[PDB]
Order: C-alpha cells, then structure tokens, then sequence
C-alpha cells in the first residue's frame, strides 16, 4: 500500500505501509527518508493529529491518502 | 463593547489563549455557545468528556457577557482539555496549531449527530470522479457529523496521473485546516504563493515513484491536489518550520495574506465563487522551542479588531495585523 506525506518545504514522499503499521512505525519511515526525529513529527490527517499506539487502520488511511507534516512551533 | 474580555495566563497557556480568542471571534461557533444549541446535541449517558463542551461554551459566554477589560480565568476548561488530551497537563509552552487540532477535535466528538459510527471502501472507478467526491463526502459524513465540521471541514481531491498509461488515479481527502509550506521566492513571499506550493504539481520519481496498479510497477506519477469542497471557515496554517537533518530552526519570513478578497478560484477542482475574509491571527514570536502568542481579531460584524494577549486587549488597527509573527489564519467566507 502507498501513502504519501506532504513535507516541509512544498515536497511530497511516498511510503510503502501496511494498513496495520503503527504511526510509530510510520514515524521511522519518514525519519528513515528526511531526517526529522518521530518526537519532532506531527502527522495530520482528515484534522487527526495521528497519535502512537495505533495504526493507520484505525485512522481509516486508504491506499493515496496524504498525510501532513508539521513541527512545533512552542510558546 | 463586547467580546473584550482577556484570558489570565496560568502558566505558559499563552498557546491556549490565543486559539481561544479566535474561536470566541469565529461568529458562528460563538453564536452555537451564545445560543446554547450545542445542548440538543450533547450525548445522554455518563461521559469523560461532556465537561469539555460545557466548560468551552461556558468561557465563550463569559468572555461575551463581560465588560471591556474584564480578565478571565479558562482554569477548568483548561482542567477538561488536559483529561482529553493528557500532553495539555502541566505548564509547558505548546504549539497553538497541535492545541486547535486537539481541541476541536474534543469538541466535535462530543456533539457529533452520528452517535455509533458505521463500518465499505468500494469500487467507484464507473463514477465521475466528481461524483465519487460526493460519494466519498457522504462516507465520511456519516462517521463525522456535528456543528463544528459544519463549520471547519473541507475535501481535498488528489489526482495522481501515471506518465506510463495515463490513468489518474483519484482521492478525496476531508480536512479541517491546510498546512502551507511556506515559498523561498520572495518582492515578498504571498500566501497565494504557499497555497500553489502546497497544490503544485508533485513529481513523483526515483525513490518516490508509487506504484500504479493499471500498469503493475513503479511508474513516475505526477500528484496535484486541488479544493473540492470549501469550508465555511478556512484556517491556514503556516509551515515555519526549516528542514534541517540536525536542527530545525524557525521560519520567519514574512508571509503576505491579504484582509478582504482572498479568492481561491485558482484552487478549486471545478468551483461553483469561493472567496474569503481574514477575522483572526494566531501570532507566535520566539523559536521553536519557545515564545510567545497572541492573537488579532475582528470582533464580529464591527470591522474591529484588537490584539489579544493573555489578560490584555488592545485596539489595533488592520494596518497591524499582518506581520511575520502571523502562524495561523482564519478566513470565513465573504457574502
Ligand atoms: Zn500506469
């Protein structure tokens, strides 16, 4: 199954998943690709904040969805 | 006048504040809690989490029944949104756009009109896929229905073309805000700029060529969103954040956003005129690890707007109101 997530700077990755990895699992995959820690990451979808401890069938993430990628920004 | 009230800090709630602001000047949803009509909506039964849209709506009347430099204390609200979403204990600094994200979605599932969720991803490749926008709206519409989607969901269609057989393969994503990457090319940078960033043409390559399923292997694709349903409020936020494989650091640049006329026409998949006016700012200043917020607002239907800053309001006048500190942006239809 592919996935993609639309990064930082205008630039969109592809993900190989399984409805059954874990946002975790997920994390590792675009850590694996850009470099950013999975603490840093947040993944947005459908205005889920995509939380650890479940999958993305939980989310109801189909085949094509995208996720977003955002930082913090503290205060 | 009204709707002047400040919020006391209880300890780095400057993040919590500022949202608050902007969803106490987002009408609609100020008039659902003026108007006490999120009581119809509320679930029978004993719940954890009843207390949140009572405290929130409770906080939004005392903010609109108070006099003009009135200080207000969100500390049991504060108390509820921490018990649903536990990172929000205790006083460290947070982002404003993880808190809203949280937040509504608090909010929503309490007054949600579908009060057992249904469980089927069919076929719908016979169907214009402006249909099967329809379609897949209806699907989710029937899993998440309140007054807050009423207000804040739009759909997303991403169309990613094989270059091999030419298929475009079509989703339609709901969304509750758009996340914008934020141009280099600056005269100055625009948002109309981040929005053709964040809706560009995506090509899909190398380690990043998907799959197509007509031709059975890794193809270059080429992926582009577009708007396919508009919501009544739009919030945009500004991605201010730097890429960086070791160490992210903020993004300041300056980000153009126009008051009146932010006229998206450009973006939608095949529109029937949707055009906006801004009525709220969330500001942050600081870094990523730390800072400040506040929020501008136009109170609403009065054109004026003031800076909001934990217990401290200020009239200001538009000509203030876009600067770099600009992270979120809420816009409302325009007549
Ligand atoms: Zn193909």
């Amino acid at each position: 199954m592919q996935i993609f997530v639309k990064t930082l700077t205008g630039k969109t990755i592809t993900l190989e998943v399984e409805p059954s990895d874990t946002i975790e699992n997920v994390k590792a995959k675009i850590q694996d690709k850009e470099g950013i820690p999975p603490d840093q990451q947040r993944l947005i979808f459908a205005g889920k904040q995509l939380e650890d401890g479940r999958t993305l069938s939980d989310y109801n993430i189909q085949k094509e969805s995208t996720l977003h990628l955002v930082l913090r920004l503290r205060g | 006048a009204q709707g002047l009230a400040g919020l006391r800090n209880l300890g780095n709630t400057c993040f919590m504040n500022s949202i608050l602001q902007c969803l106490s000047n987002t009408r609609e949803l100020r008039d659902y809690c003026l108007q006490r009509l999120y009581m119809r909506d509320l679930h029978h039964g004993s719940n954890a989490h009843t207390a949140l849209v009572e405290e929130f709506a409770k906080l939004i009347q005392t903010i609109w029944t108070s006099s003009p430099n009135d200080v207000v204390s969100p500390s049991e609200f504060k108390t509820q949104i921490q018990r649903y979403a536990p990172r929000f204990v205790g006083y460290n600094q947070q982002d404003a756009q993880e808190f809203l994200r949280f937040l509504l979605d608090g909010l929503h599932n309490e007054v949600n009109r579908v009060t057992l969720r249904p469980k089927n991803p069919e076929n719908l490749d016979h169907l214009p896929d402006d249909e099967k926008g329809r379609q897949m709206w209806r699907k989710y519409l029937e899993r998440e229905d309140s007054r807050i989607g009423d207000l804040f969901v739009g759909q997303l269609k991403s169309s990613l073309t094989c270059t091999d057989c030419g298929y475009c393969s079509t989703v339609f994503d709901p969304f509750w805000d758009l996340s914008l990457p934020i141009a280099k090319r600056g005269p100055e940078v625009t948002l109309m700029d981040c929005m053709r960033l964040f809706t560009k043409e995506d090509v899909l390559d190398g380690d990043a060529a998907p799959t197509c399923c007509r031709c059975r292997g890794r193809k270059r694709c080429i992926k582009k969103f577009s708007i396919q349903r508009f919501p009544k409020i739009l919030v945009l936020h500004l991605k201010r954040f730097s890429e960086s494989r070791i160490r992210t650091s903020k993004l300041t640049t300056f980000v153009n956003f126009p008051l009146r006329d932010l006229d998206l026409r450009e973006f939608a998949s095949e529109n029937t005129h949707a055009v906006y006016n801004l009525y709220a700012v969330s500001n942050h200043s600081g870094t990523t690890m730390g800072g400040h917020y506040t929020a501008y607002c136009r109170s609403p239907g009065t054109g004026e707007w003031h800076t909001f800053n934990d217990s401290s309001v200020t009239p200001m006048s538009s000509s203030q109101v876009r600067t770099s500190d600009a992270y979120l942006l809420f816009y409302e239809l325009a007549s």
